[PDB]
């Protein structure tokens, strides 16, 4: 393969220093390598400087706080799906993480890599978007946080997201599920392992004692450059109780917005339909959790 | 909603090249200690032909399987075995090994004979030439037989070749005798179709195959299990797409051309059916390709049964499921 | 491009090599260490044929750069044998009929072993999920799964 | 059922030990001293003549030992499992995407790729044919010879015109299957060299070494006894490794450099260049009486054999001989036409046209059973082949026929395991 | 010897020896026996192989008398009271008839 | 082959002897020389054993 | 003991290797360079089987220390072939019957080549003495000599 300089910093400080030094190359970070190594092997990426950050064990962590959950960028999907709290109370992330590639890919692949690749069909991407996550980006210049939605909308040294050439994502944060809140994820794909999502359906909600829906998040992973925001549908739920008939009432809305916003997608005619089958399952999931 | 259905698919498959000569050959040598070598060109590409020939040679020669050594697919020291295709090797190379063993047995039988009797004598069976033919007594071990063979200056070597007995087909009506033996199968499959997402889950499959007689039950079952899985993929996952601009295949990679993973495979109940009279080794016929065929029509039929409509085109993808379902409504 | 030094424990022994960093771990194992049991069936993480046990976990070596094996403990098929003899797991693949063409086998065995070293008595469901990263075009997985189940039972059997 | 000494027993395979121990060597696992690596420069257009080909810049790269085109072949340049319509290296014209035009041998895989990247070419593009409809239009360019019609078969048995008039039920439908790829887990790989005693040799992933040999010997103008083909432990084929893959390109580079030449294909190139299953469309009309007995079957089918014949001949006839299904049908007529197109080469894929045929005959049987309100298994047992049945080719079954047992055993098992 | 017995060019003959896995026992190379004993084994192996070549050739009027020798072509006992036939035409007829020419042979001094 | 197989108690078919290009024997190479000594060592070490007198 | 640097022209190309000096030139060629045509039949300079052309002159490599091949021009049997084909001398050895077991052949050819490269038209006696350093137990030397005489004649043209 293409020649290149290879660095493997032992601390976050050294990594930041390296990223800064070679920021104009620019540098190519490598974590699990499940995206990059292939991009390099197939010659889609031709780096001159590679910065391996796998030795930064400090970035591997899952800290469950009172109201937020902080996940280190180097956390593998295997570490994520195996975390008892994640597996128990944040179903959307659990299902997404447990369905990324295969165990081998899950053992190597990190959430930082997934979000940094920002693939149209990214399952970590879809789940974290559904949960309205926030990411922390650091460099020798300091640190900043931004909603994953803004991280995706922005454009840094690359268009896929706001990352700068000298930045390194260090952590992802999501709100911790309260007593009565729930999230669901459904991966629509061709086979039960090593499958690329056709629709990565994500849904999350909050309710206020009386059972009234207070917050709603409905995302169509893979039905847009970034997970399709079913805004109109969410707003239909906020302000009323959550029942199958109230959630299904949004179905024609999901249909219409997929056909409108996914107008130029090749399989729009199929997805505007299947997205309805997907969310119905999500409705079931959400409802059973709240009950 | 989820709808299940069951479908049946039966098939027929001629063994060997269609009305064309397509022989195979083999060489055999029995050593002084009752062990042996077998040489045949037939390529083993995972199906198990090398093992089959060994078991066949063992049975035919009456020696232990573990005592047989086999060499194949080397044009310098193994005779042409024809191509490993048309589910023909067990039949053709298999018979070629038997013939090879028979020639080699000529001297063995003559030396064994030299003990009162001749041809009529069931030589071979658990490492000993039994006088059996009316009196299983007056036995003799292979160790004892080779001793006699040596003392007589005789060696057990043989060469064999076989060609299915077939006729060419007339061009006007295709009349003639294309195959000397055919394999049969019936597979019943159960699936569950999601009417709203179009997902098709293959739950259970029962696949019965007429193999004449199995040379190795486990190997035959593997062919069937692999075949059923290849069938599932044929109908629900596998599809090469072609760029009609430059003619390039668009999805040549493993990530874009989908084959079943271990979590997709259904419960597979295989059934080995025997039939008599077959011209193959001990009456055995092919299953390599037969193992795949019936699964395909069964899965299709099963989806039709679950949905209540017809599907005459493969593959049947989620989009095709939804279109059919929507076409049943308004 | 400067060469790098990679220190790792390969198949039981501490190895050290100074080599160019621009190669995958798959290439390092196959070319520099001669472990041809590590297969390349796809080059994109899908087939699992290039699987090796990495710090206790099955990983696809075609998705990794050579330098990432630094400070690691790796076990390839060559390192499963016990004194040149088939381990129990290997003996089970031999007998269960889990082997047809044998190309996916190194990966299958390593993934199975990685599981058994962590959980000696897995449920059938756990065995399946654990090996879902290995594709096979010959067996239909049935007997490969049987081999692992048989190994688990015989292992328990050894309760003498 | 016959007390066999060893037959039927689940004996450990004679080749499983090397596979579980990791010592078994597949073609790509072979390496020799002074061995060179090889790659192929392939067409990126579907149908076209080569106006110019520059290999000078590729040859000038330090580390590249050879860059050859068809001019380097000393023997013949036409091959094929059945019909010799495939070149080793394109001479007259490109007929598909990925057509082999030139080969490179170099000290490292990177040098090979560098050599390929340095080769330039100019095509005079002809019309790429991708539909059987256009292929059959006689004004369309002929990919081979003077017509795109590759094979034609006609099976006439009894009298279907008369038969259909005696039927109580007739189901008619058009069936079609798609294009698939073998996807054996081991990509094509091979290595050639002259051994210690000067023997030209090729270790390769193949299903038919003896066939491979004849082709290599024919290319190098050598007797068959002087070309050794060794089938390495093969990681599956399913029909996709019957056609020549790397044997000739390697042997040719070895003949010229006298050194070992290793060629391992990327999964991508392996799929792009190897054969595929023939997509087919079958128009069928099946007739029977009220009791569900078959009286006549009529099929009119078409097959896309792609750019080269490969097993095209074997597929059209096998499919023609089996398309009525494993059933006694006193009247059958079959018309089959396979055509050449610039689509990927269609060849042998597990089944030789029968998988496609079964989709048809079984689809027909199930529609019959449903309409006559019969059990799908019963309608099949009723018409099933039995020793003595007369086949559509005039052949009478004399032995080894257990179709009815598969039918009964299958249903009995399904009743038990799936609630049939 | 093989070339003479078969009537083929010495240059077209390839041989392999002394490899227990694929070559049959040829006894020890001593007592000046090889040319005699292995030499006859070869001829006998050739004759068996010639059984299908002769049968195939003979299917052109004749049988035992044929003479499968000299410059790659199976002539006739006498000469040409019925023309000869080339090995090339013979091998094509062998193929068309689905026959292969293989043989095994052993010999032991009397 | 027989002798080696005997020494290791293996059936003849499981022991392969390859007569390499031989530089003369004249009778001095009919008896066993290094066959059993090499094989014996390869049997115990499982590695290739070369012996050149 | 420190490794020494050895520079030499082996079979037409400039090679250079750093290795321990505690070995014979024969070992260096066979082991370090893989030239196994150079045989070792006695280890005492008698058979000649280990003969190689050392600076236009044949020598017994079993009598030389690896380091002594420094700054020299060595040609072994592998270096005789012309672009992979048998030279005239080699062709003559083939047709003359000068080859039985072939263990002595490499040395014989190298000695005969060294001679012919200095004396194109040698006398049968000059040929004999020239190769008297190589022992053969198979041919009786007759046909080996004939091959050399054979080559010389074809050399005339
Ligand atoms: C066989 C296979 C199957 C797959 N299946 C799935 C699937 O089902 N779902 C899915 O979502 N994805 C899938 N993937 C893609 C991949 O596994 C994920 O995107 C993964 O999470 C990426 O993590 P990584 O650590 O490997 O990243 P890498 O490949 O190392 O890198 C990702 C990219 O982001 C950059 N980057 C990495 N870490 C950081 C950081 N912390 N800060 C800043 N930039 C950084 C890298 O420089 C690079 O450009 C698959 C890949 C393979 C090979
Ligand atoms: N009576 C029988 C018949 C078959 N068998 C088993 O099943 C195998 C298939 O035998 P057979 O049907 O005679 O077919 P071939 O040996 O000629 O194998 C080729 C066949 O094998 C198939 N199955 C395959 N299996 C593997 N693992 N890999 C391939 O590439 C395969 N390719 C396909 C295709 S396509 C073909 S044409 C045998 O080796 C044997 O182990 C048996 O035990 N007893
Ligand atoms: N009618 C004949 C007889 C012999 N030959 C030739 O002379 C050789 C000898 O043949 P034969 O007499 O049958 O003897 P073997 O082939 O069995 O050889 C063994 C014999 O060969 C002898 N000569 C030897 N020659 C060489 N080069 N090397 C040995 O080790 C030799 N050992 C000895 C001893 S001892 C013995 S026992 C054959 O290979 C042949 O090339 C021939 O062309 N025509
Ligand atoms: O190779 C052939 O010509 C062939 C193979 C199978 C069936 N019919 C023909
Ligand atoms: O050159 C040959 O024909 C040869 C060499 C060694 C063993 N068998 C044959
Ligand atoms: O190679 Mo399958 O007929
Ligand atoms: O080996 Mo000489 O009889
Ligand atoms: S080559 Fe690594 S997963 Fe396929
Ligand atoms: S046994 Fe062939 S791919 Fe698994
Ligand atoms: S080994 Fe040098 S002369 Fe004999
Ligand atoms: S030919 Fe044998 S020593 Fe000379
Ligand atoms: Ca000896
Ligand atoms: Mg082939
Ligand atoms: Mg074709
Ligand atoms: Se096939």
């Amino acid at each position: 393969m293409k020649d290149f300089e290879f660095f493997a910093p032992k601390t976050l400080e050294e990594a930041k220093g390296l990223l800064h030094q070679y920021k104009d190359v620019p540098p190519a970070i490598i974590a699990g390598g499940t995206d990059l190594v292939i991009e390099i092997n197939d010659r889609w990426e031709k780096p001159d400087v590679v910065i391996d950050i796998k030795k930064l064990k400090e970035l591997e962590y899952i800290r469950v706080e009172e109201n937020t959950i902080h996940i280190g960028a180097l956390s593998t999907f295997t570490q994520i799906e195996n975390h008892p709290f994640i597996r128990s109370h944040v179903r959307a992330l659990y299902k997404a993480a447990s369905q990324v590639g295969s165990p081998q890919i899950r053992n190597l692949g990190t959430i930082g890599g997934n979000l940094s690749t920002s693939s149209v069909a990214g399952d970590g991407v879809s789940a974290m978007t559904t949960l309205d996550a926030t990411v922390v980006l650091e460099s020798v210049r300091g640190t900043r946080q931004m909603k994953l939605t803004d991280f995706f909308d922005g454009e840094g040294f690359k268009r896929r997201n706001a990352l700068e050439a000298d930045e390194i994502m260090t952590e992802v944060i999501i709100d911790r599920p309260d007593a009565h809140s729930a999230s669901a994820f459904y991966k629509l794909a061709k086979r039960k392992s090593l499958a690329i999502s056709v629709i990565g359906g994500g849904m999350a909600v909050k309710v206020d004692d009386a059972g009234v829906c207070t917050w709603a998040s409905m995302r169509g992973g893979c039905i847009g450059r970034y997970p399709l925001h079913f805004k109109q549908a969410e707003e239909m739920l906020v302000g009323a109780p959550l029942t199958m008939e109230t959630m299904e009432a949004t179905l024609p809305i999901l249909h219409d917005t997929v056909y409108d916003m996914a107008r130029a997608r090749p399989s729009v005619l199929y997805k505007k339909e299947s997205v309805q089958g997907v969310f119905k399952k999500l409705f079931v999931d959400i409802l059973d959790q709240l009950e | 909603m989820k709808k299940r259905g069951k479908g049946v698919g039966s098939m027929w498959y001629g063994i060997g090249n269609t009305g064309l000569p397509n022989p195979a050959a083999a060489f055999v040598e029995i050593h002084g200690d009752g062990s042996a070598n077998v040489m045949f060109g037939a390529a083993d590409i995972g199906q198990g032909s090398g093992t089959a020939m060994a078991q066949i040679a063992a049975e035919e020669l009456g020696l232990d399987y573990e005592k047989i050594h086999v060499t194949w697919g080397d044009t310098m020291v193994t005779p042409d075995g024809g191509a490993t295709s048309a589910s023909r090797q067990t039949l053709i190379t298999g018979n070629a090994v038997i013939l090879a063993c028979r020639q080699a047995k000529e001297t063995l039988a003559k030396t064994a004979a030299e003990k009162l009797d001749c041809a009529p004598e069931e030589l071979s069976f658990r490492d000993n030439t039994v006088f059996i033919t009316a009196d299983p007594e007056r036995s003799m071990t292979y160790g004892e037989l080779m001793a006699a063979m040596k003392a007589a200056g005789r060696m057990a070597v043989g060469a064999g070749s076989y060609n299915p007995n077939t006729t060419g087909l007339a061009p006007e009506n295709m009349s003639g005798i294309p195959f000397e033996v055919y394999s049969y199968a019936t597979t019943i499959a159960e699936v569950e179709v999601d009417t709203e997402t179009g997902e098709v889950d293959v739950l259970k499959v029962v696949s019965a195959h007429d193999v004449g007689t199995p040379i190795n039950r486990s190997m035959v079952e593997g062919q069937i299990e692999g075949g059923v899985t290849m069938g599932q993929g044929f109908v629900l996952m596998e599809e090469i797409e072609v760029n009609t601009k430059n003619g390039a295949i668009k999805n040549p990679s493993m990530s874009k051309y989908i084959i079943p993973s271990n979590r997709d495979v259904p419960e597979i109940h295989s059934i080995l059916v025997e039939s008599e009279g077959g011209p193959g080794p001990f009456g055995a016929k092919g299953v390599g390709e037969p193992a795949l065929i019936p699964m395909i029509p069964a899965v299709v039929a099963a989806i039709e049964d679950a949905l209540g409509t017809r599907f005459t085109h493969t593959p049947i993808m989620p989009k095709d499921i939804v279109a059919a379902v929507k076409a049943q409504e308004k | 491009m400067n060469k790098i030094t990679i220190n790792l424990n390969l198949n039981g022994e501490a190895r050290s090599i100074v080599t160019e960093p621009n190669k995958r771990l798959l290439d390092l194992l196959r070319e520099d260490f001669g472990l041809t049991s590590v297969k390349e069936g796809c080059s994109e993480g899908e087939c699992g044929a290039c699987t090796v046990i990495f710090n206790g976990d099955p990983v696809t070596t075609c998705c990794m750069l050579a330098g990432q094996a630094d400070e690691s403990t790796i076990i390839t098929l060559e390192g499963v044998a016990e004194d040149g003899k088939p381990s129990l797991l290997q003996q089970c693949f031999l007998e269960a009929g889990a082997v047809q063409c044998g190309y996916c086998t190194p990966g299958m065995i390593l993934t199975a072993k990685a599981l058994l070293d962590k959980n000696p008595d897995p449920t059938d469901e756990e065995i399946t999920v654990a090996m879902s990263g290995n594709l096979c075009r010959c067996t239909g997985y049935i007997k490969i799964h049987a081999a692992v189940r048989y190994a688990v039972e015989r292992c328990a059997n050894a309760a003498a | 059922g016959k007390d066999y000494q060893v037959l039927g027993k689940n004996k450990v395979k004679v080749d499983s030990l090397e596979k579980v121990m990791g010592t078994a060597k597949f073609a790509a696992d072979y390496s020799f001293p002074d061995m060179l690596y090889a790659g192929v420069f392939r067409s990126t257009v579907p149908h076209a003549r080569i106006v110019s080909l520059d290999l000078s810049k590729a040859r000038a790269i330090d580390g590249v030992e050879a860059v050859l085109d068809y001019h380097a072949i000393p023997g013949k340049n036409r091959f094929g499992i059945i019909i010799k319509d495939e070149p080793c290296l394109v001479d007259d014209k490109v007929r598909r995407y990925g057509d082999a035009i030139a080969v490179v041998a170099a000290q490292t895989p990177d040098l090979v790729q560098e050599a390929l990247d340095a080769i330039t070419i100019e095509y005079e593009e002809l019309e790429g044919i991708f539909t059987m409809e256009r292929a059959l239009e006689e004004d369309s360019p002929a990919i081979h010879g003077d017509t795109n019609i590759h094979q034609v078969k006609h099976l006439e048995y009894g009298d279907v015109d008369a038969a259909f008039k005696q039927c109580d039920i007739v189901v008619e439908d058009t069936y079609s299957t798609h294009r698939l790829t073998h996807m054996f887990i081991e990509p094509d790989a091979g290595v050639s060299y002259y051994d210690n005693e000067g023997m030209l040799t090729v270790v390769v992933s193949t299903q038919n070494p003896h066939y491979d040999r004849g082709e290599v010997a024919g290319m190098l103008a050598l007797p068959n006894s002087k070309v050794r083909i060794i089938q390495a432990t093969t990681g599956g084929g399913f029909g996709g490794k019957l056609d020549l893959s790397v044997q000739c390109h390697c042997a040719l580079l070895t003949y010229h450099t006298k050194k070992p030449v290793k060629m391992v294909r990327s999964r991508e190139e392996s799929t792009t260049v190897s054969s595929k299953r023939h997509p087919m469309t079958m128009h069928c009309k099946t007739g029977a009486t009220k009791d569900g007995r078959l009286q006549a079957v009529q099929v009119e089918m078409f097959g896309d054999t792609g750019a080269y014949a490969s097993y095209g001949p074997a597929v059209i006839t096998r499919a023609t001989v089996h398309c009525m299904g494993p059933y006694v049908v006193p009247n059958v007529r079959v018309d089959a036409k396979f055509v050449y197109t610039n689509n990927p080469m269609s060849g042998a894929f597990r089944g030789f046209g029968v998988p496609q045929a079964s989709v048809c005959h079984e689809g027909q049987m199930n529609a019959l059973a449903k309409a006559l309100g019969m059990d799908p298994i019963d309608i099949r047992i009723l018409n099933a082949h039995q020793v003595g049945a007369k086949l559509a080719t005039g052949q009478v079954l004399e032995n080894s026929v257990g179709l009815i047992e598969t039918l009964e055993k299958a249903r009995e098992k399904a009743v038990e395991v799936m609630g049939y």
